[PDB]
RNA sequence: UUAACGAGAUUCCCACUGUCCCUAUCUACUAUCUAGCGAAACCACAGCCAAGGGAACGGGCUUGGCAAAAUCAGCGGGGAAA
RNA sequence: CGUGAGCCCGGGUCGAACGGCCUCUAGUGCAGAUCUUGGUGGUAGUAGCAAAUACUUCAAUGAGAACUUGAAGGACCGAAG
RNA sequence: AGAGACCGAUAGCGCACAAGUAGAGUGAUCGAAAGAUGAAAAGCACUUUGAAAAGAGGGUUAAAUAGCACGUGAAAUUGUUGAAAGGGAAGCGCUUGUGACCAGACUUGCGCCCGGCGGAUCAUCCGGUGUUCUCACCGGUGCACUCCGCCGGGCUCAGGCCA
């Protein structure tokens, strides 16, 4: 029963350990489409960035 | 579980697995093909000289601006490479099926690679940090390998034609 | 025709020198080759030219020149690329 | 088989429901919307992994040791470290 | 509390799930993704190769072509095997050819003339019944030159594809 438990613990990691998280507790969802960088137009004044 | 070539039977021939592998599927894809179709020990023999630089393995499909050695004369091309990482996975691989074909009871030394493929694994999903606040993504290309060693080893005519050869045979 | 002061703008002189005549050489880190790891931008389909293709435009059409696998380092004419 | 949109059958996979006809009904037919969401390529084993002087020998551990540890060396910070 | 000509997990409420959660923002606020092994865990004993993950045998199950990546398992895209093409694009239309692979069609039917079998649901008459009111069925009668099937021949006709 206990190499039982900690077979379904390790089966439990598997799509975690697919996205490549530091733990259980790598929970961030970070911005794939940042609007800074998907909106807005260039102009000869100012910019937003260099 | 199933395997790509079903025409082999078990009876005679010895099979190994690998799934889930974090090794670069374009080089174990190209480490197979230089092995497909050998036999065992020269295979064997073969991957240790690629792990040790002594004989390298040929890139044709996934070769874009690769470099270009001597090695390659042996099989016609310029770009050869030593995946020292695929080659050790698929070490470990023929190993363990050389090890049933034992356990069968088969002649090892008669054995050749009949089947050997390369599929893609689901890809590990790392991410990396770019300029102006951006992420892309910095996968990995796992691979799934199978391979299997097997020992090596007038009708309907008309009247006109049959009388010609009637008159043929009797002439 | 205002002294001092100024990372303000301008002309000249001496000194000085590879700015130049006119380029050469050396060192480090790259680029390069290998092991490991490994993106993105962009992408209708594709990519040799010449003349003609009324609407001053042809890469695909017409007529020619031609035309031989698979590749590596470079390059910045053209296509792409702000 | 039908000009056609489509319809029907055979073979394989599969496991719990479904169809013809006449009426009734509508959130009813996609290639485009720099469409939405999700997934996947070529590019491509490519660009690159080059600021902060620098690493080496033996032994041990271990399946495996440049980036673990002990010793032996060589260096750096240089008291606004 | 009861219902529906409603939706069937990108739909229906944002939420069928430890959802106003996880996460983000100083804050006011913003705000997801995410259902399905199997009837039953029976969730793989034991042997063997590996440091291990796993593999191979061998097992459970109706099925592992259901292995806690789990029903079915499409396309894009990829690997192996088999076939083919390629002198600066391929793809497409008309028509042959080669190779590979196939759907049909056909296999005999009908009608006479003989011979051999096996039976009397041959024509007429009688009675009953039903009907379309003149046509049938049922029971008796037939005594085998009459009817009905079978089996051998012979003959005529019609039969597939290309000429």
């Amino acid at each position: 029963l206990r190499s039982k438990a900690e077979r379904q613990a390790k089966l439990a990691q598997r799509k975690m350990n697919r996205m490549a998280r530091q733990g259980e507790a790598d929970r961030h969802i970070h911005a794939s489409m940042p609007k800074h960088l998907f909106s807005g137009k260039r102009t000869i004044g100012k910019t937003d960035r260099r | 579980v199933r395997y790509a070539a079903t025409e082999i039977a078990p009876t005679k021939s010895a099979r190994a697995r690998g799934s889930y592998l974090r090794v670069s599927f374009k080089n174990t894809r190209e480490t197979a093909q230089a092995i497909n179709g050998w036999k065992l020990q020269r295979a064997l023999t073969f991957l240790q000289n690629v792990i040790d630089k002594k004989e390298a393995v040929p890139m044709r499909r996934y070769a874009g601006s690769t470099g270009r050695t001597a090695q390659g004369k042996q099989w016609g091309v310029s770009r050869a490479r030593w995946p020292v990482k695929s080659a050790q996975f698929l070490i470990g691989l023929l190993k363990n099926a050389e090890a049933n074909a034992d356990a069968k009871g088969l002649d090892t030394g008669n054995l050749i690679i009949k089947h050997i493929q390369v599929n893609q694994a689901p890809k590990q999903r790392r991410r990396t940090y770019r300029a102006h606040g951006r992420i892309n993504p910095y996968m990995s290309n796992p691979c799934h390998i199978e391979l299997i060693l097997t020992e090596a080893e007038e009708s309907h005519l008309s009247s006109r034609q049959r009388g010609v050869r009637i008159r043929r045979a009797l002439t």
